[PDB]
């Protein structure tokens, strides 16, 4: 096998003939462009670049494929290097593989050239001046949504109908049943056109914004159906009408990014519930033995100290009760401490995926 | 499970002076609507009083400036001070205390008649 | 000393013949197997392999045995390159012990065929379809027996023995008593084809989880013994059966790295114990001494601040009372502070010891 | 293209004559400093000095400029190794804005003898006697006047005019409003002279410790100004009187870095109030429509909730009320644990910015 | 300037005769050591060591002294290579110097004979039997003076005292008082034979400890001469017996680290109580100013909610009263999440302290 | 430490009203189960009422519909109200309040005998 | 929103004993100053009493020795001792609670005239 | 600026039977012990009676079985019910609340002498 000499700088670094043909295609392997830089005075192909890095790029050579770059050649300086010696794109990702960098941007507009430009109209809000606008009044009506759920439960509005029951009205009388309808109106149109104008019908229903538009749009809808068409339902129905404070979330990339860290950590948090599970069995039962005999106590059973075990646990407060043996006081010391002891243990790898999802965005 | 008893009934002659009670146990009035509701013979139920939470107090028009009703917001009571009875006025007189959309309770009943 | 030049890559790394023999059944030192590499043109042995790493195979020859990897090297490009240099299981295994990876797999199955076959169901629940459904079954059994010890206390289902004493039957007409029955008969049973079938008859009173099951096991027995045969151990006896909760630790791999975690920081625990009897002493002797002259002041003792100076310092809540003077609450928010400083000073040990536990699973 | 063979301790770096002739002025490239080095008998320039470094000040020439060090020479020897080899001031800059240390030192001094020497005076402390005597005196005028806006609040003091309104005078019978006067005094007097005697009468009203000092001093004479010349203004501008605790921040460099924290952070905590809003929002009305059916609770409203889901959350306390029904204790566990779960993810940053600037003073 | 060749495994470095006999007692620089591992067929100095290191060993030839390890050269390596090459134990120290590890173990026994042997027994416990039986004494007897100190305050104890005052006995009666005189008269005799046999009376008035010991001692002489010989010194002189408390860290040594943790971090704490009183005073005022309207309100004064503004930032808990105006609502929500703000940006610091004089002890 | 003392007995006649009550100290009866004992003279004592903790009153066959058990939860003091006495009643009473498991306490004893 | 109502007016004679009062609901007194003044005929207001928040009376010259203010501090309520009533305190009361800086409210009046 | 005041007090013939009341303000009673003391003329004064804070009561031997001393632990009251009063009680009677170690207050005095 003949060999081959490169002298990068002075640096000699020599090679099989046959190791830098496995890749043909590539800088060193075609035999005209490597011809250029060859000097026939001393047999040696003279290149001046960084000597850290053709060490690398001779590695992929000899081990068929594998791009790792060394820890003292910063990346810029790699980048360009891949390049000079001409290694194909499908090298250049690997290396972005190699330092985990995303590389997804697939944004299938449709080019169907009305269904296109009304997408662009109404999914990338920094295309236009319109997009902004419709932007504007999306986050409006939502925020007056939510000021409706609150202020509809306040008893000063409602001092009229403040009687006993035997004695969503389509009267029109009610202010806030009309301000809700146009409500519903704006989330219905905006749904429906974001349904016919977008480029893969079939995807529509895995995103999970687009469950969330629905499920919002849901109680309304029966509520009225059955009103002018359950009293099971009514009392879920009005507690799923508070998943339009989720639905604020197309319109912000810190929400996304706490969606992230919390589906990509649930492994996490099960172990937080199950500790906090085992510390409130141990002490409540605990405090329970330890101040039932005192006659002015006040734990009268086990499934009774649990809301104390609770509260004293997680550094909040009162509990139900307090302590009043010198035996209940040395087991609520060490509940007080057994308690941040154990909910600190998960959360440092919580905080720890939060900060990766929020500087990938850079 | 709750329970609303009433007492200071009877008989009463023109221009009487009188005063029933309505207490409870198993819901405390401090956190929730009340009122006294009278059933005359021969109609449905018209309204003597109403203290809504936060005490508003309205009354219908035919016991206006005659009757007064008050929490003492202590021991869950709610006393109703009726002036001056007259012969429009006898009937059978009933209890409340509710939220709206969630719950209606009501007293077992206790007469005052008007000779 | 006849000197050998050995030319990784145009590198060239020169050492006396003796060094190379010290070890003699490797690669370099075998004359016959190094003959292959052996150029004679120019008295070198060429070889084509990473440059980084044969530096620390040739210290492991000038060192007697010590095996380092380069920082520089990635751990994959290193355990390939002591494989093609053939140092040895041996010199692996201390190249593994240097990376500190743990290397026990120890699992001696009796192979008397029906011990063998038993033991590979009741142990390793992930080999047969029946194995996880014994998993399964446990894992129940434990639950309802938690939720038997906690409704058995609640006010509501013993409505007529509550009556006063003056006026555990194995009359069975108490039906906590048939399930506790049931559920101890279900942890005997297994508890001894456990013992029957073990592998390691004398290793057996040595796992942790073998004596959470015997002291589970233990209370019922003694306390029916004794009723169809005290007023001291019974007090006692009624709280040695919280244990059961922890006998759940088999099925789970969290809590089994909390014990290792909880037993491999016993000294950092001893020092937060410590400096918190410190803060209670002192603090609570200074607010007794700040607020006693007040004669609507409630602290009437040193030994009765102590609770306030322990809800205090964790920042749980009210304590028995609150400061009423100028200086007692001078010396009640240097409580406060005082409390999280010398509380948060040993934690970053534990969750660093949980952090490791926790990823050496992987 | 002839080329240079430079040996650096034994080290032979080579590389093309128009390279190092690139940047003419430099020491290898002027040919009469770099003769001295020549050795004429084996055609190198023999230097005696760091090997890691001599590698870096090669890139510097073959890449038009790039100044970068490498990771395993300490910063010391590489900044002697760039004045060894002649690479100019505009250099030592990049290397030192490559390692981004800040480099500001603009201090103006007017310069007209008496404007310049006053304002040495009264700007820089350290600089004489009477400069430190001037920080002391003004230091000890903030803090009397922090003591009369408190002290002027306390019953005790205003015993006589405790009486029914329907029955800041200038009758100088008020301590307070002497010692008040003298105070303002002391502040339009220090403020005038930092006017006209300040080198950029520009820049004055840019710097953020200029609009305090009158922010500090306007209410004071708008209310003079409209007593000796309104019922909406004077609730704002007695809470605009505060400021002054702001005006202790010339004299402080630990509230300088806290301002500085703050506003390179913003991003951060228009997170956590956003979070914290989300999460009340959704747990108040979880814990209104799990309580609102027992006729003993006392959640009237979903705005009425809201107090108890902030101090349940942040786990300080009470809460207006505590919830009695079984679903309210687990809406209000999973308040409590994930109220500090959503406060803990943006924190993080915000310390390591506040390490960053506390340790950048140094 | 004759040039020398060495040739550490293969890699040529080279330099001037002049670099090497700067220090000439070492061993490259001794012409006779050196001339044993000479070669005169081929003029180097061929030694077979770790190529990695002997670059920096030539960097102290080359710069007068500096000697500073590569970053991926294990210490171990490293130091033997500073012996094997003979640079002296200056240099060891001065390699140690910059690891930066703690070098002084200075330990003066008097070796008078009797002094150094008594000072054995009393000062370093692990020598002999009866040292651990004096630790031990000592130990027990610091406890139960503790324990004098609070059982003393007990109002059970003194029922038959428990009378007004119209109507430190030396009547020897109270049994408090003669365990009390015990105690001390333990602590004088141990103190009085640790001064006659120090090694160095000098320093006796230095050490830390030595003045624990003192003012542990004094308030008890104090009040027994007042007593068979004051008003003010009585409730000073009650609290400085509290400091017995401290007297226990001469046999503890996680107190010591947590007194040097707590001197060299000063400047952090002061930092920390400014930026508490800031905020203090900042919330205070906006909540008395928030809520001063309301006629059902409580907050009376600014100096009124300073108890409340210290509860709620440190979230410890109720505060003096709670804000019933929307007003007050949000300056609490805010003050209770400004509070972890500023309280916790400096902790850091002081916990690398604690650990890193934690891990010094190894 | 604790003590359970009594008043309102004596000796009454046919068709009597009267009210015995129970006080303690050392003791909330707020948060214990509690019931009034009687002894007739020749047989062991039986029981005339329970309110255990949680407001749930049972009365024995005898004293059922005259007699009423009720703790004021206030002044730890539970009073019984007995109305229409009949001499089958004669006989010495006694107080209690006790937890299942853990302790048992009594009163010193205040007779009622009806003629 | 908020009232002061008051009670115990009327007619005395010579050497008199009365005692007026005043409550209040939206306003705890246990919060707020509060006096009780009055209004010769022909001349303006002058002040009967004063309890400053945190209890300390003062009282002008004419009801010296004569006149105590007292808030129950429970009932929201403030009670006046008048004594020895004399012809010259013939007037019209008045009754008020405030916070100086803030507001300021009174009552609707109730008279003691003295023969 | 604390101020312990005392009635009841008068003559009283043979087998008399009284209560005199100590009652404060500036010092909770709850936090703290107390007593009754008495001064016959021509000697110093001996104790009637003695509550320390925890209701542990104690009497001289003069006083036994005829004195009861309770703290109301409301109203900040103490009361003492002397009974069958004898005319060696002849004397002058004082009210006390201190802390050992601290502080100690009294009362003006408030007599009781039996004929
Ligand atoms: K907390
Ligand atoms: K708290
Ligand atoms: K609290």
């Amino acid at each position: 096998g003949e060999r081959v000499v490169i002298n990068i700088s002075g640096l000699r670094f020599e090679t099989q003939l046959k190791t830098l043909c496995q890749f043909p295609e590539t800088l060193l392997g075609d035999p005209k462009r490597r011809m250029r830089y060859f000097d026939p005075l001393r047999n040696e192909y003279f290149f001046d670049r960084n000597r850290p890095s053709f060490d690398a790029i001779l590695y992929y050579y000899q081990s068929g494929g594998r791009i790792r770059r060394p820890v003292n050649v910063p990346i810029d300086i790699f980048s360009e290097e891949i390049r000079f010696y001409q290694l194909g794109e499908e090298a250049m990702e690997k290396f972005r593989e190699d330092e985990g960098f995303l590389r997804e941007e697939e944004r299938p507009l449709p080019r169907r050239d009305f269904q296109r430009q009304v997408w662009l109209l109404f999914e990338y809000p920094e295309s236009s001046g319109p997009a902004r606008g419709i932007a504007i009044v999306s986050v409006l009506v939502i925020l007056i949504s939510i000021v409706i759920f609150c202020l509809e439960t306040l008893p000063e509005f409602r001092d009229e109908k403040d009687y006993p029951a035997s004695t969503g009205a389509s009267s029109f009388s009610d202010p806030f049943f009309v301000v809700e309808t146009l409500c519903i109106i704006w989330f219905s149109f905006e749904l429906l056109v974001r349904f016919f104008a977008c480029p893969s019908k079939a995807t529509f229903s895995r995103n999970i914004m687009n469950l969330i538009d629905i499920v919002a749009i849901i109680p309304y809808f029966i509520t009225l159906g059955t009103e002018l068409a359950s009293l099971a339902i009514l009392r879920v129905i009005r507690l799923v009408r508070v998943f339009r404070i989720f639905k604020l979330s197309r319109h912000s990339k810190g929400l996304q990014i706490l969606g992230q860290t919390l589906k990509a950590s649930m492994r996490e948090l099960g172990l937080l519930i199950f500790f906090l599970f085992i510390g409130v069995i141990l002490f409540s039962s605990a405090v329970y033995f330890a101040e039932a005999d005192d006659p002015t106590s006040g734990f009268s059973s086990i499934p009774d100290a649990f809301w104390w075990a609770v509260v004293t646990m997680t550094t909040v407060g009162y509990g139900d009760m307090h302590p009043v043996t010198i035996g209940g006081k040395i087991v609520g010391s060490l509940c007080a401490i057994a308690g941040v002891l154990t909910i600190a243990l998960p959360v440092p790898v919580i905080v720890s995926n939060f900060n990766y999802f929020y500087h990938r965005e850079t | 499970e709750v329970q609303l008893v009433e007492s200071g009934g009877g008989l009463v002659q023109a221009g009487g002076s009188l005063g029933l009670s309505c207490s409870a146990s198993g819901l405390l009035f401090s956190r929730n609507s009340a009122g006294w509701y009278r059933q005359a013979p021969g109609k449905q139920r018209e309204f003597v009083a109403r203290i809504r939470m936060g005490g508003s107090i309205n009354y219908a028009d035919t016991v206006k400036g005659r009757f007064t009703i008050s929490r003492d917001n202590a021991k869950n009571t709610v006393y109703l001070q009726m002036n001056s009875l007259k012969p429009e006025d006898t009937a059978v007189y009933y209890c409340s205390s509710w939220r709206t959309g969630f719950y209606e309770y009501w007293g077992q009943g206790t007469l005052v008649t008007v000779s």
